[PDB]
């Protein structure tokens, strides 16, 4: 009975979160289910950070699953059991994730990213990445991707540039 | 390492090349007939190899 209903902006979905919320017990399969609801107006874009399966190239033990809209077999995204989990793109903003695993495959792990976006023609309050998204502008410089190839996360760097102006330290500006 | 990558490195159509190479970090495989006429009008652009 997991139902980690999570929603708004950029959150984490952690596996571990059945460990840490005391849902299910170490010795038992579990099945939870992660909905994603969006922010309005929005669609999701899955990003998988960790994955790593227990038992790998096998379903019948441990997958996950990003059926979207809402629960349903028909609109099976992707089921993921294998090693490496590809980043889907969801058409509502509705997803409904779930893992199962059994017994033994308990210590199989994932770790995703949901990012809400809209259409391109962005506005403020919105960043335009490419390839149909309308990211927060709070997601620039959050530290993640919060899209492709990290543009979000860009000139986010600024300290000091001199000469022998940055030395006047423990370097030679005591000497 | 395209194959992978999909939804990412492979666009769709020539513009969305030139303008990925521009804007980002970006190696796009174009025909050498379109890459004489893009690297003359174009500077900032250049064919690596043969
Ligand atoms: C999205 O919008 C604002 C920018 O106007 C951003 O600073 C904020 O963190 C976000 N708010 C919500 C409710 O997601
Ligand atoms: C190429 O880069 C330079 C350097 O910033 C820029 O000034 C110029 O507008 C760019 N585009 C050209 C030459 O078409």
């Amino acid at each position: 009975d997991c139902q980690f209903e999570l929603s708004g902006a950029d959150g984490i979905v952690r596996s571990s979160q059945v460990e840490q919320e005391e849902k299910t017990k170490p010795g038992q399969a579990v099945d939870c289910i992660w909905t994603i609801k969006a922010t309005p107006k929005a669609k999701i874009y899955l990003r998988f950070l960790d994955y790593q399966m227990e038992h790998s190239n096998e379903c019948k033990r441990n997958f996950v699953a990003v059926y979207d809209g809402s629960s349903a077999i028909e609109n099976l995204k992707a089921k993921f059991c294998s090693t490496v989990a590809n980043d889907v793109m969801l058409k509502t903003g509705v997803g409904v994730i779930r893992m199962w695993a059994d017994e033994g495959s308990r210590l199989s792990r994932f770790r995703m990213l949901f990012t809400s976006f809209v259409e391109p023609p962005c506005t403020s309050s919105t960043f335009f990445c490419h390839s149909n998204m309308c990211i927060n502008n709070s997601l620039v410089c959050n530290g993640v991707q919060n899209c492709a190839y990290p543009w979000d996360e860009n000139h986010c760097k600024e300290k000091k540039k001199a000469g022998l102006f940055e030395q006047i330290t423990k370097t030679h500006g005591t000497i | 390492f395209m194959s992978s990558r999909r939804q990412s490195v492979l666009v769709k159509s020539n513009e969305e090349g030139i303008q990925r190479v521009l804007t980002s970090d970006y190696a796009f495989l174009m025909e050498s007939t379109t890459i004489e006429f893009v690297t003359q009008r174009n500077c900032n652009l250049t064919q690596i190899g043969g």
